[PDB]
């Protein structure tokens, strides 16, 4: 039912990434795990939703 | 007799010096491509090197350059205790 | 002659290599290019890296999981990542389409199967389908 | 009076000969912890790619089996034991099955523990076990399996 | 290699060890004798290795083994080839 | 030898030592040790605590209800508090599978049930379904 009613996606999950400042608690403005957010994510897995 | 020793990282940034001119780069353009050479480590153009600012990007077409010999500039301080008896 | 490309045939032998632990570098059709890893330590799993440039003191690859399939291996050219030697500066890469006309000047189309040189940089190609050399002149690329 | 010994199906635990098999094209056989046991092919013919299907049994004249693509994971082999489709059959479901360790209730009233080194059955189908340090054969009943 | 390098010498001064259990000095009484022992080196208590420090008070003590202490502290720089 | 177990076999004893008030000491299987009690006073009920340690000026023992079940007790290990000993330094405890080679140089696992030693601490061990001693090298842990 799930799989009929619902469309493809894409889903990542999401951990906080190394570059945070130890100090100030927020991150890096530009890396390539995150640009500029303070939230890294894993690769892509596939689903239906 | 060392009795002991420590040794603590300043700085560890990156510096490129020409091949041929044996010169640093102070300066570059909005391309990245050159715009000024400098003599003096202390005033050349860096590159943050610290563990978060691996795998840069803002110099790319730097780093590629043929004629331009990269080199890792690192500042430490260490601490040496000593016992010299009575 | 020019040895810059040595394509892995049998997928045993990527197995076997990546038991070894060698790093591998799979190509992408339109998309950017990938190194595969199997995992070290107690857990043996397929890892991947999106990061090409060579190991040093201002670059680290970072590397993750992944559920890497046995299709994309068997099908894309795979190589040893450290033997890879990143292009052969040359018009018309291998596997590229272009029009020549035979030998009773009358035209066909062909992809381009070698790498020959001298010294001097010279290149020459042979076609699929075809035994002799062309020139860079030519050949004339089929578009898309 | 009895059947001749059966053999126990040896699960792979290598991956270097398990996709030496798939290229042969030799039909294996993996069991998913969450979902179903499954067998696995490489495609014939020159357009080469993986299928995976669950019709588990053998290729009767009756018993068509049937292939659909699907891109199987490195991983998804190494941490799920698999099994050649050849030898993993109905043919021995062993309570104990070989090289399992067992506790056993010997002459002297006492409870040892000894692992299993050949199976057999006889005509009525109670498997006949023989253990470590022990001459005679072992029945099932009498048996104990200590886990952890 | 060495770009640049500068020695400097923060401390020079005088601790005490006992010569039985080798715990350095903690803590003295009114006339400098010992009441607390300590395993540490450096936060052994300790006293310029000057001679007018030592004309104004090793005096004290006879399970007493007056060690001098140093400390050196090394600033320098490397270019690491490539 | 060394005496450091006493185990009870009956649970009989049990409820009988239970009603002349002393304390029990129950092993559990990758949990803490527990200890049992029956109350005193007018009402009679179990009472346990998470507490080990001996009764001190600086520890005092925890005690509150349960609903404590005879299957733990007529299965686990049980003992007298006060007399039991904490450990017995050997490399491998009672009812620890190990690998050993059996007199015709043939290999056999087996679990150790034995507590030998010399004066100096040489130990030794001798296993379910055997009658002769092994040693400490000659032993093999049975990995899990
Ligand atoms: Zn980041």
């Amino acid at each position: 039912f799930i799989n009929d009613r619902g469309i493809k996606v894409l889903w990542e999950e999401a951990y906080f990434c190394p570059c945070l400042n130890p100090d100030t608690g927020h991150p890096r403005v530009d890396c390539p795990r995150c640009h500029g957010k303070g939230i890294a994510y894993l690769p892509p897995k596939e689903t239906i939703m | 007799s060392i009795e002991k020793k420590e040794e603590v990282i300043a700085h560890n940034e990156v510096v490129f010096r020409s091949l041929t001119q044996g010169l640093y780069v102070k300066e570059v353009d909005i391309y990245s491509d050159v715009v000024s050479y400098t003599k003096d480590v202390d005033e050349a153009l860096a590159m943050p090197n610290t563990i978060n600012f691996k795998n840069s990007r803002k110099y790319k077409k730097l780093i590629m350059n043929l004629d331009l010999e990269p080199l890792n500039k690192i500042q430490k301080v260490i601490y040496e205790t000593h016992l010299e008896g009575l | 002659p020019i040895q810059d490309a040595k394509p892995i045939d049998d997928i045993v032998d990527i197995m076997t290599y990546l038991k070894n632990g060698k790093v591998l570098r799979v190509k992408q059709d339109n998309q950017g290019d990938i190194l595969v890893r199997m995992s070290p330590g107690k857990h043996k799993f397929t890892e991947v890296s999106r990061d090409l440039d060579k190991e040093s003191f201002y670059y680290k690859r970072h590397w993750v999981l992944y559920n890497v399939s046995v299709n994309s291996l068997i099908t894309f050219d795979v190589y040893l990542d450290e033997e890879y030697s990143e292009t052969t500066k040359v018009k018309y890469p291998k596997d590229t389409i272009v029009e020549y006309t035979r030998e009773d000047q009358e035209k066909d189309v062909a992809m381009i199967k070698e790498i020959l040189t001298d010294n001097n940089g010279n290149y020459f190609y042979a076609l699929i389908g075809e035994t002799m050399l062309f020139d860079e002149n030519k050949l004339n690329k089929v578009k898309d």
